[PDB]
């Protein structure tokens, strides 16, 4: 489950 | 001479249920628990706290009214509100540490909390104030405040970016797994550009306010507050604090693969083979073809659900999953008839936009299969 | 060859939705949250159980059908089929150990088990059966219901009594604080003298049943169950294990103070002045003089509501306090637009009727001042 | 809190 490019975060 | 006042029970029920909705239930501290009545000339104005927002309603009255200030039980005051025969008469005053509510046969007796025990909104001036219409504020946020994140703690994700830009007002929200923006022009200056984080529990009341379908809203953004003026209303709002990602960088650039569908087809169909999806990560697999979507959902009692969609398509053959939820979340806010899919390959996020029109923006990052 | 039916969707919902209600979620063993298909000749016949209730439903085949016998799950079967479109043909069918569902572009897979893992019901003979029309049976649960204790101990409290007696079915329910009785006449025979005890959530699923507001339904009672059977349905249910106190020594006898008054103005007096009453037994105080009733509630926190209702009453002077929630739910089940109450002094039981008629009647315990 | 006349229970 993968997450969207938030920088931090993912 | 004491406070007291003369108001039909419509008249102060619309303003007093709103009121007493941001009132929390059993406080510690029991003057949080109460609504601050204030009769100041001939105007009503009742406020209510959670110490993080601070709603105040205004009422014209009507007949004479002798003024001051007490605060009285939210609920117990609204309930009885309602309770009451429509349209009657209601009478309300303070005797000793009381407030006395009387209306046709029936007589209420509340115990009260002075006026100074109410807490005051430490709040300075604007670095930016502007008026929108209600109904373009709220669809900033109602067509995005489902994807904000439902944790509580004190970080950007709990929480919606309202951004001034150009002329434009800009809402944007996402909690990791996917994002909703939405975007309008107003009358806001163009050197303008500030950006303030709503709390979830705060935007999403903000929203239930901006009722008047017709109606304009005077918007004040601090650098601690956010403070909603409807002439009705008064909504403050504590901020979020810390900077808000770009999130500019989390937007798809190379789709290839344009899908149109009927929205509600789409919602129906995703839905229905959810059924026998995993009940956890709730995950279905997409399979497009030339002009067909094949949907597939199984779960771990080797059941299956499989429904072909027919849609427009004429880019290459791509298979993916996604999190059927929050395709359904996205489906739910699309006000168009039509919806636009915009996909590269099996693990980069899917962008969806309305059929007619690119103002909101939906991001949603699929799972690996 | 396998079973294979067809059926339209809002031919096999109606029943099927019925059906899956009684089958408990997540049971342990298996078999027991699958509901049982059996084809034979013309006719589907789906059957649910929670090992207290069975619920079986039929529906007439109207186009061909293979027979055969099998259990899938309820609930997915249930949540497929409603998620459907309106109208369209339903295929169903074996192969493997699976079923298989097909409508329109839909395809679903379930995984089923074999019908003799569903337990068949031990019962025996009647000792008593009579036909009576639904609107009569539902009529004598609906009107009492609410008055059964609410534990689930196996003792007579949590169950309603059916009683025949003379030609009158009549439906009894107590929880010790309040009773509800109902009475009907119908075409049993009068020699006839029995008594069971249905549990609440027996008895309760019953009434949901007997919807047909112009239909007939057959009762048989026996020593361990209770069958309803209605055509389109057959209900069976486990009795309670006990016999039931004499209901009769219950009701008052010497009430001198008559007191009839407007239905629902009572239920919004009684309900209005509650909310300023004690949250934990919610007394209320009535105060009756001559053609007055004056309804007193007060708090820990001394807050007090007082609402005077003019009812007709030239009896004696009285004060008594109830449980208003005991008094509202009584006032929910009265038909007539006037309430009649039979009154004795402050600390004996109060007699409720309906206006015109006294086939059902209510008694209620008050509370000491 | 009294109860109606049941026997036993009260």
């Amino acid at each position: 489950v993968p997450t969207l490019p938030l920088v931090p975060x993912g | 001479g004491g406070m007291h006042f003369t108001i039909q029970r419509e008249a102060l029920l619309k303003p007093l249920q709103l009121v007493a909705g941001v009132v929390e239930r059993r406080q510690t501290l029991p003057v949080l628990s109460n609504v601050l009545l204030v009769v100041e000339g001939q105007q009503l104005s009742l406020t209510g706290t959670d110490l993080e927002v601070e709603l105040v309603g205004r009422v014209v009255l009507e007949d004479a009214a002798e003024p001051g200030e007490i605060t009285v039980p939210a609920r117990k005051l609204m309930d009885i509100c309602k309770s009451l025969p429509n349209d009657v008469l209601i009478d309300i005053r303070v005797e000793e540490q009381k407030l006395l509510v009387k209306a046709g046969r029936s007589r209420f007796t509340l115990s009260t909390l002075p006026a100074n025990d109410f807490p005051t909104v430490e709040e300075g001036p604007g670095s930016l104030n502007f008026s929108i219409a209600q109904s373009k504020l709220r669809r900033l946020i109602d067509r995005t405040s489902f994807a904000m994140a439902q944790q509580d703690v004190r970080y950007y994700l709990n929480g919606m970016l309202l951004e001034v830009n150009g002329g434009t007002l800009r809402s944007v929200a996402t909690d990791g797994h996917r994002l909703a923006m939405c975007s309008l022009d107003a009358q806001i200056p163009s050197q303008d550009r500030h950006q303030v984080i709503v709390p979830r529990k705060g935007i999403l009341e903000l929203a239930r306010l901006l009722t008047e379908q017709d109606g304009e809203v005077g918007i004040v953004l601090g650098q601690h507050h956010i403070r909603a003026t409807t002439g009705e209303f008064t909504f403050t709002s504590k901020l979020v604090d810390g900077k808000f990602p770009d999130y500019e960088r989390v937007l798809p650039r190379g789709g290839d693969k344009l899908v149109v569908g009927d929205r509600q087809q789409l919602r129906e169909a995703f839905s229905r083979t959810a059924i026998l999806s995993n009940e956890k990560y709730r995950g279905i697999r997409l399979q497009l073809s030339n002009g067909l979507l094949k949907i597939q959902a199984n779960n771990p009692e080797q059941e299956e659900a499989e429904e072909e969609v027919q849609v427009e398509y004429n880019g290459g053959n791509l298979e993916i999953g996604f999190n059927v939820s929050y395709l359904l979340d996205v489906l739910g806010v699309i006000g168009t008839e039509q919806v636009r899919f915009i996909l590269s390959d099996s693990n980069s996020s899917a962008l969806v936009h309305e059929a007619d029109n690119d103002d909101s923006a939906y991001v949603v990052m699929p799972m690996r299969l």
